[PDB]
């Protein structure tokens, strides 16, 4: 009797969406490793230029010491090898050269 | 029951969605720990 | 003073008998054997032998000068003043000798009797020490001790990570030095034998201070000329330009020194670097350093190593191998320094690489590593050249390896981009296998990878070429979980693509994927438009040359464009242009499918369900069509085992589709709520029945942990079977975030209305009405005024009665049929009456009393109609009670408004 009161069913649903069948994707033709370009020498040029150059011709570095022919060094005397007492006066092309390293700015 | 014409026109097609993808939603989520208490239920 | 002046013209050989033999010291004899015979039978002075070994000297002419000192040593055995004197030129000899030999000799050598630089330098060492024996401590075996040891370092290997080399450094220097020492440092070779030592060690700015040095004491000596040292210190030290300077004022004093040329086109190279790619500057700078510097430099000496290798490299960029070879393999032979085999090796391999004869590219490129230390130290090309290489051969697990290897060394751009396409690739290749393996972790090394190259056309510094097949790679991979990044891409492949309003035919696959991830977006139009231009540029292949499957893509895009119009909402063309797709091509399914939904809509009672069963039939193993139609039997459900049934015969066609499992936890769950409880044993029996639903849900969420459905199907079993609200609400929330359906939200109303959180059931009701599809759905409006009502009883809220019978007579309105509807809006009026009533005067009005009292008229009648109508929702004499105390509040109501009326006097 008095246990009435408002009246709504109650029920939970769980009710699915239809198959929406989106657009589809299509395959876009690329460059694989098997089309050549990324496994060409090519590829890597820059990268074989843009790596330091070597400048070391030599164990002696291009300037190779030999006293063979050196007039009398086999005998007693280092005349040949030996610089003079008196210093020379500089001259104009080598003074660029013999500056200090401090003088030369930043690298 | 693909013809042979059918069956190559759907291999360049690449699904982005299906029956099961929709039931993802709008943004997926993982509930798999809605798993783990659905194990109790049974 | 210089070389050779020491010697010459002709001398009379004093014979045992007289005047007899004179010798011309310019045009010697072709062999010196017989002159050597008479120097032993003689007896002959030691000046003689000297005279006539360093005069074959003069003309190049070495073996013989040492043939002639070998057997003078011999002859002099007894006498050790002299013979210390030839000893130590026989030691300078063999350095000589040392200097032209090759590092090794051909392969039918043979090894013994091998004529190589360790032979001359083991050969140096022991006269060397003869003559030390004699007089150790004779300054120029102070000289030759430095010397050999820097010799015989430049040969010790490079390395990996040389202690052996720094050592024997130290010798050599300590040597110098000691010859240094002796002098009284006025021995300029014996510094400029240190500077060697020092820069070795990598003490340039000391080594620089000694060249200098030489240069400033004694300038005139130019053979060997320091200021090449000069050079070389100031370009390491990073001075490139001194060095230029030093260099032309090497060749100024000198301009056939053949070793200043080739720094000079060392120094025109690396410009010819900072200047860009084929340029006027560029060409100048490449043509001057290479013809001019190096061509010169080659002229002078055809063996000399570093030229060999930097003119082989020449060549090679002229695309003319026989050349090549032949230089780089000379350089190889010939060489004290491992940087120089190293680039020989790397020019060979990429030689045989051009050419195609991988297995010696490959062991090439690994000799060119090795030579400078192999792994972990090395030759990045020659790694990079190897790595290709292992790529081909379809050997792609060992290019893995040494990629790897590399981009944890650096990370460099060229392994970096090689790898993720190799990993990509991978991946790509997965997809379409019979057994998908998991590759989530190849997928985002790859991913990270591409990012990473993207990232090195970001920065300013590096010159920042892109590259369209990694844009594309990169679109894939972002497209199944972050499509957005995958569109971003496309659309710079786009760009890319039209630079090479807007009206835009590029390729179609593009335009049309471009056109996919607008519409996953709500870019429907602009997809739309995409799906058009794709269209057209097809169109426009058609016409030319390149075959592409246009009629593959003509079937499809225009799919995807009547989809595209079917969201955006002109559907009739949609219909239209699925129709003529069809026309031209009927047996495309998903068209029809399509359509048949779009029937399944527009005519719900009629054509739909003739059109999907005509597709079911027709057409009947098609996974999408099969959900469709189990999509269509769930509608008739609702309408009321056909679903059942027929979801588990789709069960046998795919073990996994999770859309049927969903599907079977939705029925099971729907029926097994009306299931008779009973008690006991009957009660049980349903509770099974939900175990059942959840056996489906948990399956098919399991193989897809973000399915939505399933979880939300679980909570539902979670609040009908245990009563679970609390949970199966955490559930709820995170599924509402990714659902958006009506009845998402009418299960949390549902949930917040048992939790007494009313306001928050209200907006998730009010938010289901809200939305398309029946805004005046009649059991949500009932849901929602109870919900009001009980919020009214909680707060004492007069509002929120008044709402909860506004919308009980929106739901009459609806339905105004419906007999508990109208018992609704009748007991809410009852209700108002009563709170109404038992307020006080203080917080009521007179007003409220009125409309109280007209609302409570209403209820009597509508009651006292139900009691009079057939199936009432209660029994009609519990009704008549109801409308029987709707008389006596009647008259509370009647007093107490004149009371209240009263008090507003």
């Amino acid at each position: 009797m008095i246990h009435q009161d408002y009246i709504a069913r109650i029920r939970y649903s769980n009710a699915l969406p239809p198959p929406p069948i989106p657009p589809k994707l299509l395959d876009i033709p690329n460059t694989g490793l098997a089309s050549g370009q990324y496994t060409a020498p090519g590829f890597a040029s820059r990268l074989a230029r843009e790596q330091p150059l070597n400048i070391e011709a030599d164990a002696e570095l291009g300037m190779p010491l030999d006293l063979v022919g050196m007039p009398g060094v086999f005998d007693g005397d280092e005349s040949s090898i030996q610089a003079p007492a008196q210093p020379p006066p500089v001259h104009p092309h080598d003074r660029p050269l013999l500056r200090p390293l401090s003088t030369l700015g930043k690298p | 029951t693909l013809d042979p014409r059918l069956a190559q026109i759907y291999s360049g097609e690449r699904r982005m969605g299906d029956r099961n993808t929709a039931l993802r939603g709008i943004k997926p989520t993982d509930f798999s720990h809605v798993r783990k208490l659905a194990a109790p239920f049974v | 003073s210089k070389r050779f002046s020491d010697i010459p013209q002709t001398i009379d050989i004093p014979m045992q008998d007289d005047v007899e033999v004179e010798i011309d010291l310019q045009v010697l004899p072709d062999d010196p054997t017989e002159l050597c015979s008479v120097f032993e039978n003689e007896q002959s002075p030691r000046i003689y032998w000297m005279t006539v070994a360093l005069a074959y000297a003069k003309q190049n002419k070495i073996d013989f000068a040492i043939e002639m000192l070998l057997r003078g040593a011999n002859v002099l055995q007894g006498n050790q003043r002299e013979k210390l004197g030839i000893i130590t030129c026989i030691c300078w000899l063999y350095l000589w000798k040392s200097r032209e030999a090759p590092r090794v000799a051909p392969d039918g050598v043979p090894a013994s009797e091998a004529k190589t630089k360790e032979y001359y330098l083991q050969l140096a060492t022991q006269s060397l020490n003869d003559a030390s024996r004699i007089n150790p401590a004779f300054p120029p075996l102070f000289l030759a001790r430095g010397v050999l040891i820097l010799l015989k370092a430049s040969l010790q290997p490079s390395s990996k990570a040389d202690s052996n080399k720094a050592e024997q450094l130290r010798n050599a220097l300590k040597s110098f030095e000691e010859a240094i020492r002796v002098s009284q440092g006025r021995n300029m070779l014996a510094v400029m034998g240190k500077a060697r030592a020092l820069f070795s060690l990598g003490r340039y700015p000391e080594s620089l201070a000694a060249y200098q040095d030489v240069v400033a004491k004694m300038p005139d000596m130019v053979d060997p000329d320091p200021r090449i040292g000069i050079g070389c210190c100031f370009w390491q030290l990073g001075f490139k330009d001194d060095a230029k300077i030093a260099w032309e004022r090497c060749l100024e004093i000198n301009p056939d020194s053949k070793h200043a040329n080739i720094l000079l086109g060392l120094y025109y190279l690396d410009a010819s670097g900072h200047v860009p790619t084929n340029s006027p500057e560029f060409i100048r700078l490449y043509k001057k350093a290479m013809t001019e510097y190096t061509q010169k430099s080659f002229k002078l000496d055809k063996n000399l190593p570093l030229t060999c290798a930097t003119f082989a490299g020449y060549f090679l960029s002229r695309k003319q191998f026989g050349n090549v070879d032949a230089l780089a393999h000379k350089a190889i032979q010939y060489t004290d320094v491992n940087a120089i085999a190293s680039d020989g090796w790397y020019l060979l391999a990429r030689k045989e690489h051009y050419d195609g004869n991988l297995e010696r590219a490959s062991d090439y490129y690994r000799r060119a590593d090795d030579a400078r230390g192999g792994a972990e130290r090395g030759y990045l090309p020659a790694k990079f050249g190897a790595a290709q290489l292992s790529v081909l051969k379809n050997d792609l697990g060992e290019a893995k390896l040494r990629l790897e290897k590399m981009i944890q060394h650096s990370k460099n751009y060229e392994a970096m981009i090689l790898l993720g396409t190799l990993y990509a690739e991978e991946v790509f290749a997965n997809q379409s296998a019979a057994v998908k393996e998991d590759k989530s972790a190849e997928a985002k090394k790859a991913i990270s990878l591409l990012e990473g190259v993207r990232s090195a056309w970001k920065d300013p510094k590096r010159n920042l070429s892109p590259d369209a097949a990694v844009l594309l790679n990169l679109a894939r991979l972002y497209e199944s979980e972050s499509p957005d990044k995958a569109l971003q891409c496309l659309q710079q492949v786009e760009q890319l693509e039209i630079d090479q309003a807007i009206r835009k035919l590029l390729p179609p696959q593009l335009l049309n994927n471009i056109g996919c991830f607008y519409s996953q977006e709500g870019k429907h139009r602009l997809a739309t438009e995409f799906f058009q231009a794709a269209l057209d540029s097809c169109a426009r292949i058609s016409q030319t040359e390149n075959d592409l499957d246009i009629d593959a893509l003509l079937t499809t895009i225009p799919f995807n464009l009547g989809r595209s119009y079917e969201y955006e909402g002109d559907i009739d063309k949609a219909i239209e242009t699925y129709e003529q797709l069809l026309s031209r091509h009927s047996d495309y399914t998903d068209a029809r499918t399509r359509l048949a939904y779009i029937k399944l809509r527009r005519n719900p009672n009629k054509e739909g369900p003739d059109a999907v069963a005509k597709l079911y039939q027709e057409n009947p193993s098609d996974l999408e069509v099969r959900g469709l139609y189990g999509w269509f039997l769930s509608k008739v459900n609702s309408k009321k085992p056909e679903q059942r049934h027929y979801k588990h015969t789709l069960q046998s066609y795919d073990k996994h589709d999770r859309y049927a499992l969903v599907g079977m936890g939705n029925l099971h769950l729907m029926a097994a709520r009306e299931m008779r409880r009973e008690t006991e044993q009957d009660r049980q029996k349903r509770s099974a029945a939900y175990n059942r639903a959840v056996e489906f849900f948990d399956k098919a969420l399991q193989l897809d942990p973000k399915n939505a459905y399933a979880a939300q199907g679980i909570a539902i079993a979670l609040v009908e079977d245990r009563k679970d609200y609390k949970n199966a609400l955490q559930i709820f929330i995170k599924v509402r975030e990714t659902i958006q359906d009506a009845h998402v939200y009418v299960n949390m109303g549902h949930i917040y209305a048992e939790l007494r959180q009313f306001s928050k059931a209200i907006e998730s009701y009010e938010i289901a009405l809200s939305k398309e599809g029946k805004a005046n759905d009649a059991g949500i409006i009932s849901c929602l005024g109870r919900t009001w009502l009980n919020k009214g009883r909680a707060e004492r809220n007069l509002d929120a009665y008044k709402m909860a019978l506004d919308q009980a007579k929106k739901a009459v309105a609806v339905a105004p049929d419906q007999l508990h509807f109208k018992f609704n809006v009748a007991f809410v009026q009852i209700q108002i009456a009563l709170v109404l009533h038992s307020m006080r005067e203080s917080e009521r009005n007179s007003f409220q009393l009125e409309e109280a009292a007209e609302g409570l008229e209403e209820a009597i009648k509508i009651l006292d109609e139900i009691a009079a109508s057939p199936s009432p929702p209660y029994p009609r004499h519990d009704i008549e009670q109801r409308a029987n105390m709707a008389r006596n509040t009647q008259r509370k109501q009647l007093e107490r408004a004149l009371a209240s009326q009263r008090e507003y006097e």
